[PDB]
């Protein structure tokens, strides 16, 4: 009703309606630590929370209070819980307490504390319906939103929303195939419907992956995803895979190729493979390769890998 | 003839991104930073100065000592978090070894039981419910202080009731009462938990699986199942088993993997997740993995550790701290170009720490680089206060029993 923006803005200590309520000053103490020096605005806003707080009432006015309240510290836990408490005794509209929470997520997608509140609120109403499409206009602003990944994952777990995910993922994966967030998406669709073992799935995968690493080599998502897939079985599973990367070497090469077959390797030594030795040779080289040369920040990792198969694998 | 400084050598402009001819907002931005970064790195060669490298301690001191008693309505956002404020304050100061006066540790603990619940815990101020995020924080700055008015302000008994309160059916726990579960809320119970002698023997059941269903595809942990690998939340995941003694209950060698590969080949610092940029409180989250995992495997008979340097390069982390995560007017910063606040002062010394001190048995080393002032007190990679505060208090609570007994 009255904006903490507007010109005509007024602190409720000068406003007639809030004349009966005596306001509640802070209790910080006689010498406090980490004193805020509150704006006039913010702790007039919370001396008169505070009131209303102690008091417990279920009032109108508390409720539009609550919501300068948030709007001045969006992260105070205290405020969203004594707002969930008066949109059930007032019955307010959750309807139009949805919108509310839209218009405030768009502004600060970053807090956890909003997220909770929409949620609290689909549960309530039991309905997802404007939910994929809400969040996907947060991920259009901001594609790696945490909290904005984990609200569209409960909802499609808790409604069973699994239909139209994949397309998504494959739209955002052509908008940016470097987004981490949208292979973790990808990896929870498949693993959460068909599964990765209807080998015609894990082959259109593992092609997809291969693709896009030829088109990218250098992006690490693919390559983990890559990884992420195969090595549930053992990658020694495989053995085209040893040659087909090998393939890729001479005009696609990476540190991340380099460590895929030191990860191959390591699994065919594990699997007791033909050539107990030519194979711990390739590796210890590439680690060395890595350690000293092409992965030197990872330097200490590799040094122990090497080390690792060495104690391992040559007795 | 040759660089000391790993980020100045020649061909350390190798390690660029190689963003194969294929652009998009990811490469573009990992561009952008290194732009920066190369800016700070080259500084030294294009004003003809020798390059040193000085933590500058006085500076950050009067920063933390002023904003442990006052801060600027800029921390009106925090007023939820005060308890968090004292925990990043005093251990950045326990860090640099500067004692609190009795009076201030006074305060604090004053002001610390205005926090605290009647049914247990502690809110993020005065007045304010309990909430398990500053209930850590709360029981950290108390043990820093470590005096017995300190320890006395606990309230043992009711700090047990409302960690039941959040306890979950399938292991997890609630934030705050009506809240929500991740694993952060996981590791703050079981930190108080055990640092106050309060682990009964059904409190945590369930939690190490839980826990252990957020490790997902990439080796890291998420917040909840199903969810993105990020470093805050592989830290708390670790750090809760190893409370726990279930280290094992993880993959840990994909895990490794996975936090090795968050170190980034140009900047040297730590990213929180895959394809994202680097920033310097992950100093802490990520790299203080390394020592959890150190502690685990060795646990396990892992022959091949190192027995003087953890699985990181940790004069690059140096490297990237002390030249672009200093501000000149005191505390610390995420990356050049932001500003300095409270919680990176406390994570990027914690994160420098981590990196100057190794320990694993009988074998300590250390490696400071720049200045030998540099060195900083060692922190606990578990709750990240001092080993000897961690020591002192679960010392003094095994004292008395666990309550109901
Ligand atoms: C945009 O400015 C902010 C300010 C604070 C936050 S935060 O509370 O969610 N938190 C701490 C944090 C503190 C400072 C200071 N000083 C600066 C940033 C910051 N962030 C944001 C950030 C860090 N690095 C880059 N960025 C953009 C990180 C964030 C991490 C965090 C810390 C503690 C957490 O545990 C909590 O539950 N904290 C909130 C809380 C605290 C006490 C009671 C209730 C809730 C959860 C997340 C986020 C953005
Ligand atoms: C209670 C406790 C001990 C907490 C510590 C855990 C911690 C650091 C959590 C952060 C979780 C989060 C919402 C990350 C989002 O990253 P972002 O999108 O802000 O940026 P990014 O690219 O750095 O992940
Ligand atoms: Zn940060």
């Amino acid at each position: 009703f009255l904006s903490l923006d507007s010109p005509t803005y007024v602190l409720y200590r000068d406003r007639a309606e809030w004349a009966d309520i005596d306001p509640v000053p802070q209790n910080d103490g006689p010498s406090p630590v980490v004193q805020i020096i509150y704006s006039e605005k913010f702790r007039d806003v919370y001396d008169y929370f505070r009131a209303v707080l102690q008091r417990d009432e279920r009032s109108e006015r508390a409720f539009k209070l609550t919501r300068d309240a948030i709007e001045l510290n969006a992260a105070n836990y205290t405020v969203w819980h004594f707002r969930r408490v008066l949109l059930r005794s007032l019955q307010k509209d959750l309807q139009e307490e949805m919108n509310y929470i839209i218009a405030i997520i768009e502004e600060q997608p970053k807090n956890y504390q909003v997220w909770h509140h929409r949620r609290v609120l689909v549960e309530w109403l039991k309905d997802p319906s404007q939910e994929l499409e809400f969040i996907a206009d947060i991920l259009n602003q901001d594609a790696k939103n945490y909290h904005a990944w984990q609200h569209r994952q409960w909802v499609i777990q808790e409604f069973r929303l699994w239909d139209n995910e994949l397309q998504y993922v494959d739209q955002l994966l052509k908008e940016d195939v470097r987004n981490n967030s949208v292979w973790n998406q990808r990896h929870f669709v498949i693993s959460n419907t068909t599964g990765y073992s209807d080998r015609a799935v894990l082959e259109r995968e593992v092609q997809y992956t291969l693709e896009m690493i030829k088109l990218v080599p250098h992006n690490e998502s693919a390559w983990n995803y890559l990884k992420g897939i195969l090595q549930d079985r053992g990658l020694s599973r495989y053995p085209n895979l040893l040659n087909q990367l090998l393939d890729l070497q001479p005009s696609h090469s990476s540190p991340y190729l380099i460590a895929f077959l030191v990860d191959i390797y390591e699994d065919m030594l594990e699997n007791q493979c033909d050539n107990k030795e030519d194979i711990l040779n390739k590796a210890l080289e590439l680690c060395e390769i890595l350690a000293k040369e092409k992965d030197t920040i990872r330097k200490e990792y590799w040094r122990y890998i090497g080390r690792s198969l060495q104690s391992k694998h040559s007795r | 003839w040759s660089e000391p400084l790993y980020s100045l050598r020649p061909e350390h402009a190798r390690e660029r991104l190689q963003d194969d001819s294929v652009e998009t907002v990811t490469s573009i931005e990992q561009a952008k930073v290194e732009e920066k970064i190369q800016e700070v790195f080259s500084s030294y060669k294009f004003n003809h100065l020798v390059p040193r490298l000085v933590l500058q301690r006085e500076k950050h001191f009067h920063y933390l000592k002023r904003g442990l008693r006052q801060l600027t309505d800029a921390y009106e956002c925090l007023d939820a978090s005060r308890p968090w404020l004292c925990y990043w304050i005093l251990h950045s100061l326990e860090l640099l070894d500067e004692p609190i006066p009795q009076i201030v540790a006074t305060d604090v603990c004053q002001f610390l039981e205005l926090c605290q619940s009647p049914d247990g815990g502690f809110g993020g101020g005065p007045g304010q419910y309990p909430h398990l995020a500053p209930t850590y924080a709360a029981v950290n700055a108390l043990c820093i202080i470590g005096t017995e008015e300190a320890y006395n302000v606990i309230n043992r008994e009711k700090l047990l009731q409302y960690l039941y309160s959040l306890k979950q059916p399938d292991g997890s726990f609630l934030m705050h009462v009506g809240g929500e579960v991740d694993v952060r809320s996981a590791y703050c119970a079981a930190s108080v938990a055990s640092l106050t002698n309060i682990i009964t023997p059904d409190l945590f059941e369930g939690t190490a699986e839980w826990i252990a269903r957020c490790q997902n595809w990439e080796g890291g942990i998420g917040g909840v199942p199903g969810m993105e690998a990020h470093g805050g939340y592989t830290f708390c995941g670790l750090a809760a088993l190893v409370i726990l003694k279930k280290e094992r209950s993880l993959n840990l060698k994909s895990l490794l993997q996975w936090v090795t590969s968050r170190q980034m080949r140009f900047e040297g610092g730590f990213q929180g997740r895959c394809n994202k940029l680097v920033d310097g409180c992950y100093s802490f989250w990520q790299a203080g993995l390394l020592p959890l995992l150190h502690r685990a495997l060795h646990a396990q008979g892992d022959p091949a550790l190192s027995m003087s340097h953890w699985m990181f390069h940790q004069q690059a982390l140096q490297e990237y701290i002390l030249m672009c995560c200093q501000c000149p007017a005191g505390g610390l910063l995420d990356k050049p170009g932001k500003s300095r606040d409270f919680y990176h002062t406390c994570y990027c010394l914690s994160g420098l720490s981590i990196a100057q001190h190794f320990g694993s048995g009988a074998m300590l080393h250390d490696v400071v680089m720049g200045v030998p002032e540099n060195v900083l007190q060692p922190t606990h990679p578990v709750y990240n206060i001092g080993p000897d505060k961690v020591i002192q208090a679960t010392t003094h609570f095994l004292q008395k029993p666990v309550p109901g007994f």
